[PDB]
RNA sequence: GAAAGACCAAGGGUUCCUGCGCAACGUUAAUCGACGCAGGGUUAGUCGGUUCCUAAGGCGAGGCUGAAAAGCGUAGUCGAUGGGAAACAGGUUAAUAUUCCUGUACUUCUGGUUACUGCGAUGGAGGGACGGAGAAGGCUAGGCCAGCUUGGCGUUGGUUGUCCAAGUUUAAGGUGGUAGGCUGAAAUCUUAGGUAAAUCCGGGGUUUCAAGGCCGAGAGCUGAUGACGAGUCGUAGAUGACGAAGUGGUUGAUGCCAUGCUUCCAAGAAAAGCUUCUAAGCUUCAGGUAACCAGGAACCGUACCCCAAACCGACACAGGUGGUCGGGUAGAGAAUACCAAGGCGCUUGAGAGAACUCGGGUGAAGGAACUAGGCAAAAUGGCACCGUAACUUCGGGAGAAGGUGCGCCGGCUAGUGAAAAGCUCUGGCUGGUCGAAGAUACCAGGCCGCUGCGACUGUUUAUUAAAAACACAGCACUCUGCAAACACGAAAGUGGACGUAUAGGGUGUGACGCCUGCCCGGUGCCGGAAGGUUAAUUGAUG
RNA sequence: CCUUGUCGGGUAAGUUCCGACCUGCACGAAUGGCGUAACGAUGGCGGCGCUGUCUCCACCCGAGACUCAGUGAAAUUGAA
RNA sequence: GGCAUGCUUGAGGUUCUAACUCUGGUCCGUAAUCCGGAUCGAGGACAGUGUAUGGUGGGCAGUUUGACUGGGGCGGUCUCC
């Protein structure tokens, strides 16, 4: 049956996209963060 | 006003108010504007007054409530139905065009009222100053600050009575009871307010609250001791705290006027 | 075969195609592969995007509010699942085509030219621009029949035939302004309105005339003398050339006219392009008006899967996934049975025919004796006519119960169109006849009598509880006079409500009918102040 | 509660059901009281038709179980 | 005693506008009516807001609610002669 997960690019992109993580304070501290530990991606 | 005939378990207990003095259909078209939905939700998104919801699309009509125009003859054109209203409006039109929507009273499709500083005075439509009007008559649609327009005796079948006079202040008791002074120069119409034919109704089922914006309720003896604080139970319970709000306050009689600004202009509180 | 077929949207990310391979994978073997290595392969003015305009909603200069972070919001500018110009037919490929190729089209823009000429806003008006249900119609796609061409002469018994098989195709756009719908028209003066102005719209006056005018499927003609065409002829396997018939009668939609029409209350999106008006500017060059040749239409996506082994479920997983197309014979039917196009044989096989387990078929004589309980199985089931109870809110109960008829072959009587001819079909009641059996299969009501509870349709514990629980229309009590009670917020403010006591919050009971008794001591709320006690604040006196 | 109270009906036989009595341990009037047509995948009884439910099982048809070739798990376990 | 009037002060009553208030009207910034500013209209020393203090306050929170016991719950018992 309906699994937990329904795929799709808009509502990826505009909620955990770039540009809405460095809009917000917290946000832009997830950036620092995750990106200090050394990660590849930083935008998931 | 019509009863219905028992073809099915929703149409036992209809009882409509049919009218064919409405016309029939068009709106006026620059009068009306949008109109959005709003669910109960303030600007937080969370609901504050419950049990609303759903419903049907709906156009806001420019109800004309200041009658500023003065000395201009004005033609009643024909009156429609209004769904975000219990009354009933009129479309008028003046001697060079300029319609309007107005709250209609007694007088129907065609008379021709004259709205200003005194005018012709006296007969169901005629807006005019409070002071200049005989004491003992019926108005409807009163101002209480001078410019801002209509607020009191405003719905459906609806009036208020004048009883006094002296000085700045033009005393009238109000369809509640109670008896405000209101002062002089704000204006207002003779007459009551035309759908008299309103608590003369019922819906009959329950899908017919349900389309027109008011949702279900849920008695507070039916809900567990986190969510009300009439609360829980075992079996049927009493209840047995004395009732009171989901917020804590008393509901069986308890006066909650506190407003100490007004209460100059108050004579006599509606008992 | 209303999918196990085709096609769009998501989503995926080279799985598509060809050479070379078979260690690993694939529930087995593999020469095979959605698997390895190497090449190849997506062509646009019109199809979707971007560009133009907006809904919910987001962000938000200045501005208010807040210990700090920050919150809310005006101008404004983002946000489609909606609104705004234009193209279809045939050929081609290992693999792409409404994109290339031939053929006929359509729309918008720029540069000159020519003939002229009041141009102008983001601002006014007009328009764009819309609900449910229902019924009249009018077409059309499609499907059959009948002709007509090319080929055939047999299943052994019959079959040159009144036979048999196949084929009988053709678009957008042009011209056209019909079925049908809406609509008074024209002149001429004038004007407390259209936040300025207006020659535009609105209102008023006179006069002349019957109405204009605006929408609109589709038929016919043309596109098309052309394409396509069974075939035939010239390793003729692949190709090159040629190519007959290409028509009439009926039956048609859930598809277009219809954003129409009538009716009913629950009273049914915005904004821009589009048409017109004028302000400032006007230099009336500029700008506009037609006419004309001349040229242009940028950039992204185009492969393959898409009720699936390529997407969501750890898998090549009986599950989940929005929208179009949808032929034939029976049938009311997109149900059901057999089939066309098209596609598949579900990636372990071979035996033998024990108990026992699962999914099924028939049964002597009984017919609930079984069991917590007729659970489960069996039975009933169609259409037409006859016939029908207590009870009732007078609708209902009710298709109550219960019963008869039905197949083939003959006698009668084997809408369409000249303001007239065949084919669908404009009847029903009479005979014969064959079977145990005529709704002959799949398909599809068990019925009745008493009683508890809840008036009903509805909703509820995703994954052991669908109820007598929650809802409900209806009833009563009480608070709320507008900067309202009330709620969310440190606050600003927003809901309530662009509503105004025939309204709005809260609490209980739950359609309808007959009714709702006594107790104000306890506790709560409301009313009253006379007197008692009673807070900081003052500070005499000792 | 005592309790399968007592009385009538239905069955060859009825701790349930239907109708009454009232001696209500412990009904009762908007935590509503008594009636009520139509509706329930609602609770309880009774009847006709019907039957492998059952006296009591007998036989037949498929897919597994069994044998042969290929691949090849799981929980469990101080040592036998 | 009081007489007068004063000087100051409390408590009450009425009235006035100039503080504050307006989720009133029309101008301006502005092409916006949020926010200001100008002017009239209403209320007016009230409302409202700081700080000190009374009352109400399961609306909300941190917590407490013993042992012996021929199972522990009920009951009985916890010290001295």
């Amino acid at each position: 049956m309906k699994r937990t997960f329904q795929p799709s690019t808009l509502k990826r992109a505009r909620v955990h996209g770039f540009r809405a993580r460095m809009a917000t304070k917290n946000g832009r501290q997830v950036l620092s963060r995750r990106r200090a530990k050394g990660r590849k991606r930083l935008t998931v | 006003i019509v009863k219905c005939k028992p073809t099915s378990a929703g149409r036992r207990f209809v009882v409509k108010v049919v009218n064919q003095e409405l016309h029939k259909g068009a709106p006026y078209a620059p009068l009306l504007e949008k109109k959005s939905k709003s669910g109960g939700r303030n600007n937080n998104g969370r609901i504050t007054t419950r049990h609303i919801g759903g419903g049907h699309k709906q156009h806001y009509r420019l109800v004309d409530f200041r009658r500023n125009k003065d000395g201009i003859p004005a033609i009643v054109e024909r009156v429609e139905y209004d769904p975000n209203r219990t009354a009933h409006i009129a479309l008028l039109k003046y001697a060079d065009g300029e319609r309007r929507y107005i709250i209609a009273p007694k007088g129907v499709a065609a008379g021709d009222q004259l709205i200003s500083g005194i005018g012709a005075p006296i007969k169901a439509g005629n807006s005019m100053p409070l002071r200049n009007i005989p004491v003992g008559s019926t108005v409807h649609g009163i101002e209480l600050k001078p410019g801002k327009g209509a607020q009191i005796a405003r719905s459906a079948g609806a009036s208020a009575q004048l009883v006094a006079r002296e000085g700045a202040y033009v005393t009238l008791r109000l369809r509640s009871g109670e008896m405000r002074k209101v002062l002089a120069e704000c204006r207002a119409t003779l007459g009551e307010v035309s759908n008299s034919e309103h608590s003369l109704r019922s819906l009959g089922k329950a899908g017919a609250t349900r389309w027109r914006g008011v949702r279900p309720t849920v008695r507070g003896v039916a809900m567990n001791p986190v969510d009300h604080p009439h609360g829980g139970g075992e079996g049927r319970t009493s209840a047995g705290r004395h009732p009171v709000s989901p917020w804590g306050l008393q509901t069986k009689g308890k006066k909650t006027r506190s407003n100490k600004r007004t209460d100059n202009m108050i004579v006599r509180r509606r008992k």
